[PDB]
């Protein structure tokens, strides 16, 4: 198999400048024949399908607009956005079409912006939740920049493991942030035998973490 | 040997 | 020129499934097909791909011996079929157009379907609860929101005050708990000063099981 690997795996660019992917083959996808790479690349927005954007290394497609290029030959190809738009961030694909499998690489993409701290809160569980046998505890780490954060969970001063989910927004499209959800889950028996419950957030814009807790008993 | 790469060869 | 796909099916573990692509706008008989696979969060996965005048197929070799490809000309539809599917299945599997056949010189991908989202499970349909994330007796901004729990399968959507109420909302996607049923969080940061004063309802949709949820979220 043609093995394609994508660097990097992430790259922040502020608005107005330029992007550059690359995409490595494991095995030349140059035809002798004609001279052409049989190489793509593909634009994919969150919950949409690929769309093509450049073929034979450097083709665009109808409408792509020009501040997209693609480069290369044989085993190494970029592909250059000119001037990053907000309606570029995306995640970037490339595809070799040489030989069956036609595998892909993967790469993301967001706009760059200032380093900007979490605003965080704590929500205890609702006693409608608490009356059906489970407590849900929800810690919200809210506009925050870049993507990287770490939630640590601690109940009566205890670290937690195991017992959390999370999930992350998208890019905010009014201020390049992102926001997350972290919830702990316990039995109503479990979360009643402890006190305090802390939600302990880490983040390049905190000078150091951040704690919110509350008392079992509000 | 084809000028091009065919997709059934 | 498109290709037309079902939004979602859900399956059991060890079934089999049936995923059609319809072929809208050019002749149906013209164009190699392909299927490439997304699992949550993760990369594109090629398949395999059906040359649909001919029947002729070719299969990545880690699919060989659980996947076939099938064409109907007369629905302009073809079909991927995969048996013993697993909870490694779950993914959207896209339909894709490719080569010309009559010139049969190996292309990109041109046309995609907007994907067939595939959940393995054995839950069963379920409505979610939504619980109150009280604003905190503290704060400038506050925060609360709706927590929607236990529902299967995806998708629920969210709006606060009747689709009134947009700034600062933040509607989380969904994960998937060990029990099979999905949770998500909504939330809102709104001025303290409103807390008394200002009405805050999350409308829940899970079209699924046909459940509406409007919860009122006040100070506990
Ligand atoms: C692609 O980009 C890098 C800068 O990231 C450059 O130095 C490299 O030589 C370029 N290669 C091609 C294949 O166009
Ligand atoms: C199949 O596709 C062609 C042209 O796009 C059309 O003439 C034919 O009716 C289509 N539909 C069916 C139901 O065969
Ligand atoms: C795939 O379907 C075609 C048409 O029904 C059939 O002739 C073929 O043998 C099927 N199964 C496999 C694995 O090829």
């Amino acid at each position: 198999d043609i093995e394609m690997t994508q660097y990097p795996d992430s790259l922040a660019v502020f608005l107005g400048e330029r992007a550059t992917v690359n995409c490595k083959s494991s095995q030349s996808v140059l035809h002798w024949g004609n001279d052409k790479n049989y190489f793509a690349w593909y634009q994919q927005k969150r919950g949409q399908a690929p769309k093509l954007l450049i073929s034979s290394s450097s083709a665009r497609e109808s409408g792509v607009p020009d501040r997209f290029s693609g480069s290369g030959s044989g085993t190494d190809f970029n592909l250059t956005i000119s001037s990053l738009q907000a309606e570029d961030v995306a995640v970037y694909f490339c595809q070799q079409y040489y030989e069956a499998p036609y595998t892909f690489g993967q790469g993301t993409r967001l706009e760059i912006k200032t380093v900007a701290a979490p605003s965080v809160f704590i929500f205890p569980p609702s006693d409608e939740q608490l009356k059906s046998g489970t407590a849900s505890v929800v810690c919200l780490l809210n506009n925050f920049y870049p993507r990287e954060a770490k939630v640590q969970w601690k109940v009566d001063n205890a670290l937690q493991s195991g017992n959390s989910q999370e999930s992350v927004t998208e890019q905010d499209s009014k201020d390049s942030t992102y926001s997350l959800s972290s919830t702990l889950t316990l039995s109503k028996a479990d979360y009643e035998k402890h006190k305090v419950y802390a939600c302990e957030v880490t983040h390049q814009g905190l000078s150091s973490p951040v704690t919110k807790s509350f008392n079992r008993g509000c | 040997s084809s000028a091009v790469r065919l997709r059934s060869s | 020129v498109q290709l037309v796909q079902p939004g979602a099916e859900v399956m059991q573990p060890g079934a089999s499934m049936k995923v059609p692509c319809e072929t809208s706008g050019y002749i149906f008989n013209d164009y190699y097909l392909h299927w490439v696979r997304q699992a949550p969060g993760l990369g594109l996965e090629w398949m395999g791909w059906i040359a649909p005048k001919t029947g002729v197929t070719k299969f990545a070799q880690k699919f060989q011996g659980r996947v076939n490809m099938t064409a109907d000309s007369s629905v302009n539809t073809s079909y991927l079929e995969m048996t013993g599917l697993t909870f490694d299945d779950t993914a959207v599997y896209f339909c894709a157009r490719g080569t010309y056949l009559p010139v049969d010189e190996s292309a990109a991908f041109d046309v995609w379907g907007l994907g067939t989202d595939v959940t393995v499970s054995s839950a069963s349909t379920k409505g979610p609860s939504v619980f109150p994330l009280a604003p905190s007796s503290k704060s400038g901004t506050a925060a609360l929101g709706c927590l929607v729990k236990d529902y299967f399968p995806e998708p629920v959507t969210v709006s606060w005050n009747s689709g009134a109420l947009t700034s600062g909302v933040h509607t989380f996607p969904a994960v998937l708990q060990s029990s099979g049923l999905f949770s998500l969080s909504s939330v809102v940061t709104v001025p303290s000063s409103s807390l008394g004063t200002q009405t805050y309802i999350c409308n829940v949709n899970h079209k699924p099981s046909n459940t509406k949820v409007d919860k009122r979220v006040e100070p506990k």
